């Protein structure tokens, strides 16, 4: 039916065969390019500099 | 629900017997073995076939798709099979030749 | 002429069936069964609940509104392969009914 | 990072089988054999076969 474990290598081809056992002549190929991790955050402040006039 | 005996006199003779195949190196495979109940049944068997010919088959013990192979040359012939349905097992025939069969069941 | 709503999603697991009710406004629905020991039963589903039923190839049928009623045998895009022993046994190597655990003991 | 568990449903039923040739004769060469191992594998496989399949 279902179900294979890949470890997480970048640009190595993993195959997959899975739905019932026997051979098939298109399977899955899957290669990783890259994992993302991209920010999800909060501003917590603001600095900057300042032009003090006297 | 309910057994129909059943009885026939098919016309035999015909011309009997003047074709019989025989068939050598018989072999089960197994494949598409999950354990999910299905009535499926997809396994392969391995022989070679060197008469030319039709014989009756198959089996008494086992149930087959087909039942009518024009057999001249043989290798590896996919068939399907009422597996679950009412053989949990199979005694498999190609003619008067056969081995029995098959696998998969891990406790 | 008359609609009613979707007919319960069908998901699908090891010798197991189970079944997502989902409405669009009160439906009646039927608990049955003919490929197993008689039952009935009617509910309206107002609101989704998952009811399981196990199947292992026997026949477990659901009536949903007026619609087709739907009997299935758990038919996947899967098969066995010369499973089970040639001395009657149960269906999958699970031990219920005892005949795995009747080995142990 | 980890393991990525991965499950699909993927028809490969078609007509099953899909063709798998017997092969005889088999064979390892490993040649092209020098030291470092942050690169891939240079394997050749030698075999015979009785049948076209795939």
């Amino acid at each position: 039916y279902e179900s294979t474990t890949m470890p997480n290598q970048v640009g190595i081809p993993f195959k997959a065969l899975i739905e019932r056992p026997g051979y098939a002549g298109l399977p899955l190929s899957l290669v990783v390019i890259k994992s993302e991790l991209v920010p999800s955050l909060v501003q917590d402040y603001i600095t900057c500099n300042y032009k003090t006039v006297v | 629900y309910g057994n129909i005996p059943i009885s026939m006199d098919i016309a035999d003779a015909f011309t009997r017997i003047d074709e019989s195949p025989s068939v050598s190196l018989k072999a089960c495979e197994v494949q598409s073995c999950t354990y999910s109940s299905d009535f499926g049944g997809v396994a392969s068997i391995s022989y070679t076939s060197n008469k030319v010919g039709k014989c009756a088959i198959s089996s008494n013990s086992a149930t087959m798709k087909d039942s009518v192979q024009d057999v001249q040359e043989s290798g590896a012939l996919s068939l399907f099979f009422a597996t679950s349905s009412v053989e949990p097992n199979f005694v498999v025939q190609v003619c008067n030749a056969r081995i029995t069969c098959g696998k998969c069941e891990p406790p | 002429a008359v609609s009613v709503a979707p007919e319960p999603q069908v998901t699908y697991r090891l010798g197991e069936v189970e079944f997502h009710f989902h409405p669009m406004y009160p439906t009646l629905f039927s608990i049955r069964s003919l490929g197993k020991d008689p039952s009935h039963s009617q509910e309206w589903i107002d609101t989704p609940m998952s009811k399981t039923i196990q199947v292992g190839a026997e026949g477990v049928e659901y009536v949903w509104g007026n619609n087709n009623p739907v009997r299935l045998w758990a038919q996947k895009s899967s098969s066995s392969s010369a499973h089970g022993n040639p001395i009657s046994i149960v269906s999958h190597y699970y031990d219920l009914y005892p005949y795995w655990t009747i080995t142990v003991l």
